Parts: C-alpha cells; structure tokens; sequence
C-alpha cells in the first residue's frame, strides 16, 4: 500500500569490469630450465 | 581389432541396396513363439489370438508365404531402424521428419506392395502389446551394415559385432571408413531435457515405450544418447515419462478385508493353534475359525501390466564433447534428415531392464 | 594366451580315452586357475559339499564362484584347454552344442545345470570318477526355464497337500524356441528329479515369497479396503537380495559365426566369440 | 616391463646410469631361469 | 586401456607427498569423466549435497551415479588412474584391502562408504581439502550390511559376525531427505510382488509346517522367519476360487517368474553393485588387510 514502517534499509551491490594491466619486470628475475619430450600412443577417435 | 557377423536373409523387410553403409539392423526372433508365449502370458479376459489374425495377414502379404512352420534358416531374419521408424512414423513429435522418412521408404522400396505390409506391421505391433507379449525380447541388435552382395530378393550382409566404428574397410566404397547414421526421428538425448553438462564419456540405449488402453496402444523406437550411468538410466527416463506411468497404472488391467495380525499377536487372549492339533488326525475342528478374513485378491495392477519402457545398452563413446552432425542428403530419389555419429565403440551384452513404475 | 592343461591319466583303457575325444568343444569349470591340475578337479568329486553330492543350488552357487574354460584338442596322453577369464585372446573359439534347444547367430551363451533330463556324461569306471557337463542356452529362454520347473514342482506338492487335486488344466506345458516345441516331461510319474535335486529349490524360493507379499500386508492394513517388527524386515532384506544374486542372469559368450549355417542343432559346434 | 616415460632415453650420463639399470636388471632376469631350473 | 590423469596441485610438502605415495592400489571416484581432471573432485567437498558434508545414504547414490577408477603408480609430479567401469581392455590391475575384513579366491568386491571407526584418509592443510578412499567388501557382506542399516533406518522414522568375529556399525544418519527415498524404493518392490497368484502359497502353510516336523530341515527356515510361523496358527485362509480362462493359461507362472526380476533388483537399487572379482595367480589363497591382490574387470 505504500505504509512507510518504522525501519530502514541499506543496499548492497557487486559489480566487475574488465580492465587492461601493465606489467613491469627487472632483467634477473626468474631462472628457466627446460626438459625433454615423451611420445604416447594412444586409440584415437577414429586412429591413433 | 573388431569381428564381423554374416547372415542371409529374405529382403522383404530390409533392403541393403538403400540404406546407408552404418546404419543400425536389427534381427527378430522366430514368428512361431509368439503363439506359445501369447496363449500363456494373456492377461484374463482377453482373447488370445488376435495377435495370430494380425499375424497371418503379415505373412499374406509377403513373398513365399508358404514357408511358415519349418524354420528351414530361409525367413526374413533382419531388419533396419529406419523400417520400425517409418512404421510408427505418426506417433513421433518430429511430425515433418517422420513422414519424410516414411515416404522415402515407400518409394525407394517396391512402391507396390509396400502401404500394406508397413499397415500389416502396424497393427502386428499393436497386437504384439495386447497380450503382454512385448516386443523387446523378440528384436535383437546387430551392428552396423558393412558389407553386402544381393542377386534377387536375397542378400548375405556382413556387419560389425563391437569394436570402433572406423576400424573396419569397406572396401568399395569412395573410401574405406564409415560413421553411423541414423534417422533424425528417431534420435532422442536425454541429458538436454534433465539439464545437465554434456562433456566427457556418454553411453547409447534404445527404448521401447509401451502404451496400454482399451483398443488403443503404441509403441515408438528411440536411440538415447546420455551420459547417465548403467542403472540411473531408469530413474532418469520415469521423469520424462512421468504421465504414461500414470495413465498405465490405471487403463492396465480391464478384465476383501484386512486383517490385524500384529495386533492379535502383541495381545494375548487370542485363539491358539498350538502344534498339537497340526500333526494332521482332526485338522478341521482345531482350524474351524480361528479366523475368518474373507480374503482374496484377484484383479490387481501387476508389475508387467503397469510396465511402459524397456532398455538396454548399445555402445559408448570415448571421446569427450561429441559434435554429432545433423544434415539433410538423398536415400534413394529424397532427402531425410540424417544424423552421423562419429567414433561409437560397440558391445555389451544384450540385456533389457523393464522400468515398471 | 593362457591355457590350462588337463593331466590325462595312465592305463586308461581305450574304451575311455576314446569316448573323451568324442566331446572336444565341451567346457569344463576350474576351481583355482593354474598351468598345471589334476581331474579330481574336474571331476564332480571336487564338486559335492558336505559330502553329499551337490543340488541345484550349490551347483547354481559354484558357477559364480568357480571359473570356467573350454576343451581344445585332446592327446592320447595330453588334455588341454583354453579360459574364458581375464584377458585371454582365445582364436578360433569353437563350442559344442549340449541342449536340446537349436542356437542361432546374435544369441548369447549363458550356463545352468541339468534340469530337464538326466545328466549325460562321461564315467570313468576305472579310476572311478565322471565328469559332468553344464548345459547351454541363450540367454532370452533361461529365466523362463527356472519358472517354468519350479512351477512345475509346487503344483505337485500343491496337488499333494490339498485333499482335492485341483486337476483341470490346458495339457502339457511346452517349451518353442525356432518354431520347435521341446514338450519336456510327458508323464507325470517317474519322478526323477521332482525331489532330488531341486527339493531345497522350491523351499527357499516359496517361503520367500510367502514372506514377501504377507510382509506388506501385515505393515499397512489399508491396501485392501513381544514382536521385533524390524529383525523380520532386516531378514527379508538379506535372503531376498542372496537368492535374487544366486539366481542371477550373465552372458558369457556370444555365437558369432561367419560363412557358417546360421542355425545349429544340438551336437553340432559353432564358433563363438569372447563377450 | 620397461619404459615408463624412460623409453626417451634408451631410444635415443643419465643414458649412462640408464644402461646400468638394463644391465643390472638383465642379468637377474637371466639368473631367474637359471633359478627356475632348479 | 583408458587411463585418466589427476593433477597434483604443486606446492605439495614432501610428507604430504610421502604420504600420497603410499595410496597406491586404491579406488578413488570421478562426477565426470575425462583425461584431465584436477584435485576438486576427488576431495570430500565435491560430495557435498546442499552445503556440508554429505550422509551415508547420500554417500550410497554418490557411489552409483559418479564414475569409478583405480590408481595406478604416482610420480612426484602426476598421479595416473585407470577407469573400470566403461569396458576397456586392462592387464594387470590390483587393488589394496582396505576393509578390516580378508578376501579369498573367487569373491565379488562391491562398494560402500566407511561404517566402522572413523575412515583413515590423507589430510592436506596447505591445498585445505581431504579425501577419502571408499571400502570395498564381499558381496555377503554387503547384502547383511545393507539390510541393517535400512532397518535402522525405518527404525528411526547393530552387530554384524563374521568368521567368528563380531564388528560393531556406526550409522551416520543426521540428513532426512535421503532416508525417505529408500522407504519409497523398498515398499515399490513390495508391491509390485503382490500378484494374484500369492493366494496359492498363502494356502500352504498349514502343510508348510507339517513338513517342517518329522522332516528336519524346515526347522530354523521356521525359526529365522517370523511372520509365516506366527500365521500359521492365526489365520483361516478362505480355501479357493476358480481361475477366469483356466483353460490354457496358468496362474502360478507370473508370480514365480515377476518374483524373480524383483529380487534381483532388490539388491542393487538398495546399494552398490558388484564391480570386481578378485582371482589372484602365484598367489595365497587368503589376503590379509593391507595387502594387495590381482582382480579381474567384471
């Protein structure tokens, strides 16, 4: 009806944006090691 | 890697110059059980041999009917979907699908004969679920067609048993590979009604709705594909079919006092019947009441006559998120919308579970 | 490929060693699965419980438990065979027919003791054991076999028990399978097999049942218009779910036959392919 | 059994090691039937 | 042979690795499956139904509906699985006894959620989830199980002997939207076991007992059942009617026959199928608890 009764109310609200970042990095920063590699066979779908 | 099936056969009601290399056949049983089990499984009340006059019409309208009694290894052994399909055509929702189909059947076949052994099979059918002689212990699953020779109205096919799809040579054809196919009518997934992720593995059954009325039922044909597991296949498909559980329930069967046992026996003070008196020298005044119960129970809904589907699993598919392709190509001299699955090992044992609910 | 050889026996007399080539598709059941075994294994002497030869229901009972192969090829002094278990790539697997109910290509192969008639087997005399034989039968008629002999079986108490036979009847119940009907047991004497081997059969199954359909009636008064309660419900549950396990349905093989007779007729073998 | 993500090396001083590991295997596999004989 | 790979979140400390290690031969489960899987699923959370840790019956329809694998053996960085359900060719493949039961020759395994003393699982603080490996017993076993716990169960809305040997059942049973499902499923196959052919048994029973004296072997039958030998005695059992088509159809047949659909129904849809057998070659016939045994798919 419209009857304002004696209580009020806060609201609450979660948004999210996509943004672009930046990325900075110093010369020596990681150390990289890198393997080998392993063949698997296996039945395909229709071959392997 | 796979194993092959051979076996010749009249080709009245399968036809290995139409269909499509991959398409499913099924096989039927010896027409003479029918009569043995429908004498013997029909319900009280209902006449037993309506189902030996539709029948007999079946057989009069086919070639070389004076074969019938032997078994001699010459009869029309196998059969295709598509045929079952078009034969219950106007009962599937896909109304434009299944009489395209229909007529493409017609006309590719001998366009003759034809009309009347497709109604012939119809009411055959429906008299098959009229004595509870359900029609899913008499058809049988072979795989898909592979290789064929036919020199007139009888034909030796040979077709996959269980095994990948693309691991056989057909060896004629353009290439040497073939994929399944199936009629658009007929094709039924399960989990985009249920919602609910469609990745990974996802198994093949087919089912076999039962309707039971007064001088009405019907029977379609469907080839679900789900993910659901071996079991959970029957509490899934009665929440689809939750409103022929219902009607069957109550249009199943058309042809008293309790009694407080417990009560009696947590109370003393009842009339006993103590050992002595059953050795058996007066055992009738001993048992003269006791009680009296007036008990009897005939006419009730059993668990075959409320039954209305029956499945069985076909096949499996390895790869994760199936791309199953939908598209509309020639059989014969028209179109009918096709579905190709791809990479469908076959297998399993052919064992039917009856959801009656 | 595994395979399993059975030690022939010496001094076998020809008479013997003869008649065990006449059946070379015949499947025989391994207790525990080893290169190497003796026949009292084979034989049914391994095979009875508590002494007493075993009826139907251990005989049901063992072959979940026990394992099975098939016969091969048969030396005069060699016997081997071939399993049916884990992973074997058995080629060529060919089997005899050993019912009197034709096969046909797609049917699958599912196993059940002699109930129809009697037994027919091999007996060595002199070293006086005998090898019996389970009998084969697809897979669509089985469950209607087992309903079919214990009905038989409690209509005869039945006739018995009451006072009055309930004789009028529809004649002779008849097996049909390829349009042969089989008409197993004509008369109603000689009563062969009625209680000597399927006795224990109808009692587990009858009381069950009668347990069954008075349970829900004695729960809940309303369907037709000092005590545990619960032991009762608890009982029915586990013999219920045990007898529902034994008598089980299982597909072992599949005949699968190419550029061969579609339909074969007992005696005749056909080669089969591994489910 | 061999060759669980090991096949790379002997299909091709870790090599080194790895034909220690198939000589010091083999020679008791070999003994085995000299064992099994026994 | 289909093999499916778990990812090993890093960061993993080395007892925790160690301990890993260790879960060598045991059945894990999967919602959906797929090559490549990551940790969520096989920890404990995953089996949350509406927000907390799921009850045994819950846990009982967990086990049907998802998929299940065996692990096979861990490297410091992946940890491989073969599956068992889908049919796939798979040599060699043993599973550890984790029920405080032993196993012998020839014994079909099923599968149900840990009833004893608190379940022994690997802990992961550092990643915050726990899993848990499901027990695997006899079939017997858990055909007796089974029957208790519904007993209970309708009991609400527990010894157990074996080889001599009395175990005690902890039945966790806090949740109620589960426990009414299985009232629903059991009374169904009651009911539809009830065809007009009982009458015909239900007028036996005077002769039932008969044959249970002087015979010796209806004895405990009488005695282990209670609602036949407390009617025996109670009740008249009006004599007979006449059959409606007596003339070629036989009435006996479907009660005997529809009976037989149901009981062995009855034992699955109550809880878990069979899955294995277990057939050990150059082994011992019996194995101990902790020990490892060569099965065979199902």
């Amino acid at each position: 009806t419209g009857f304002h009764p004696g209580i009020a109310f806060t609201v609450v609200r979660q948004d999210r944006f996509a943004t672009e970042q930046l990325l900075y990095a110093e010369r020596a920063s990681e150390s990289y090691f890198v393997g080998q590699i392993q063949v698997h066979h296996h039945d395909a779908i229709g071959g392997v | 890697t796979t194993q092959l099936i051979q076996q010749v056969s009249l080709t009245d009601f399968f036809r290995p110059d139409i269909e499509h290399a991959g398409s499913i056949v099924l096989i039927l049983r010896h027409p003479s059980d029918m009569i043995g089990e429908a004498n013997t499984l029909t319900q009280a009340g209902r006449d037993p041999d309506v189902l030996l006059e539709g029948l007999r019409n079946l057989f009069n309208a086919c070639t070389a009917p004076w074969t019938v009694g032997e078994g001699g290894g010459l009869r029309a052994y196998v059969t295709s979907l598509s045929f079952i399909a078009a034969c219950r055509a106007e009962e599937y929702t896909d109304k434009q699908a299944a009489d395209a189909n229909r007529t493409a059947i017609v006309s590719a076949y001998g366009c003759s004969r034809m009309e009347t052994r497709l109604i012939r099979f119809s009411e055959c059918l429906r008299a098959m679920v009229q004595c509870h002689v359900f029609p899913h212990r008499f058809i049988s699953f072979f795989g898909s067609l592979l290789e064929y020779t036919i020199q007139d109205n009888l034909c030796n096919i040979t077709a996959v048993a269980k095994g990948p799809q693309e691991a056989a040579r057909t060896d004629k054809t353009s290439t040497r590979r073939v994929t399944a196919n199936i009629p658009a009518c007929v094709f039924w997934d399960v989990d985009k009604d249920l919602h609910l992720s469609a990745d990974g593995l996802k198994h093949v059954f087919l089912v076999f709705v039962y309707t039971q009325r007064r001088q009405r039922e019907g029977v379609r044909l469907h080839l679900a594909l789900s993910q659901l597991n071996e079991q959970c296949f029957g509490r899934g498909i009665g929440f689809l079919l939750g409103r022929i559980r219902a009607e069957n329930a109550a249009w199943g069967t058309e042809g008293t006092r309790a009694l407080p046992l417990v009560q009696l026996s947590n109370d003393p003070t009842s009339p006993r019947c103590s050992i002595g008196e059953i050795t058996g020298v007066n055992w009738n005044l001993a048992r003269q009441r006791l009680y009296q119960w007036t008990g009897d129970f005939r006419g009730l809904p059993t668990q075959l006559s409320c039954m209305y589907a029956a499945y069985t699993l076909i096949g499996t598919i390895p790869s994760e998120s199936v791309r199953y392709t939908r598209r509309m190509e020639r059989f014969g001299g028209y179109n009918v919308p096709t579905i190709w699955l791809e990479g469908v090992v076959w297998g399993g044992t052919n064992t039917w579970n009856e959801c009656y609910y | 490929p595994f395979e399993i050889e059975v030690l022939l026996p010496g001094e076998l007399s020809p008479a013997e060693t003869s008649a065990l080539q006449k059946c070379e598709g015949k499947i025989i059941t391994f207790s525990t699965l080893r290169h190497r075994a003796s026949l009292v294994d084979i034989a049914l002497s391994s095979y009875y419980i508590n002494g007493a030869p075993p009826d139907t229901l251990s005989l049901l009972e063992a072959y979940r438990m026990r394992f099975a192969a098939v016969i091969t090829r048969v030396i005069p002094g060699k016997l081997l065979a071939h399993a049916i278990g884990v992973g074997t790539p058995t080629p060529g697997l060919f089997i005899q027919n050993t019912s009197p109910v034709d096969l046909c290509n797609g049917d699958y192969i599912c196993l059940l003791p002699p109930v129809f008639g009697s037994a027919d087997s091999i007996r060595l005399d002199s070293v006086g054991l005998e090898i019996v034989f389970p009998l084969t039968i697809p897979q669509t008629l089985m469950r209607e076999i087992i309903a079919k002999v214990v009905a038989r079986a409690v209509e005869r108490t039945a006739a018995g028990a009451q006072i009055l036979p309930h004789e009028v009847l529809r004649g002779a119940d008849v097996i049909c399978y390829n349009g042969r009907r089989y008409e197993l047991e004509t008369n109603l004497q000689h009563r062969d097999g009625s209680d000597a081997a399927i006795r224990t059969l109808v009692l587990n199954l009858m009381f069950s049942i009668n347990e069954g359909c008075l349970l829900l009636l004695a729960l809940i008064p309303t369907l037709l218009v000092r005590f545990p309660i619960y032991e009762t419900i608890s009982s029915w549950i586990s013999t219920s779910s045990r007898l529902g396990d034994t008598l089980g349905t299982r597909a072992i093989l599949r005949v699968c036959v190419f550029d061969g007779p579609s339909t074969v007729h007992p005696g005749d073998r056909t080669a089969v392919i591994q489910v | 059994a061999i060759a669980s993500e090991a096949l790379s090396l002997l299909s091709n001083s870790l090599r080194i090691r790895a034909i220690q590991q198939m000589a010091r295997n083999l020679r008791t596999v070999l003994d085995s039937f000299e064992r099994g004989t026994a």
